[PDB]
């Protein structure tokens, strides 16, 4: 799954949607993945 | 009266309410204050250093 494509959006204190750049989305993947899950099963998210 | 000009109407009230309806931190942001108003009559915008 690693290095697979991923999309993200920022939600700031005041409400605004900032789409994420593939480089950003990637650098958030690297520490993010394994907190989200495969088929039929689910994981939990944390900071 | 003197060459002074003072704006007595503000047009973003609707936008201001909308932005406020989301959250407290939306209306009190710095960026809520940067919403521009049309200039006073004619006039020449400039910056001095």
């Amino acid at each position: 799954y690693k290095n697979a494509s991923m999309q993200g959006l920022y939600i700031f204190a005041d409400m605004a949607s900032k789409d994420m750049t593939p480089e950003q989305s990637n650098v958030y993947r690297d520490n993010s993945y394994q907190q989200f899950d495969t088929n039929n099963v689910r994981r939990v998210n944390n900071r | 009266w003197q060459s002074y000009r003072t704006r007595l109407n503000t047009l973003f009230a609707r936008q201001l309410v909308a932005r406020a309806t989301t959250g407290i931190d939306t209306i009190l942001s710095m960026e809520t204050q940067n919403i521009q108003e049309p200039q006073l009559g004619k006039g020449f915008y400039a910056t001095f250093v």
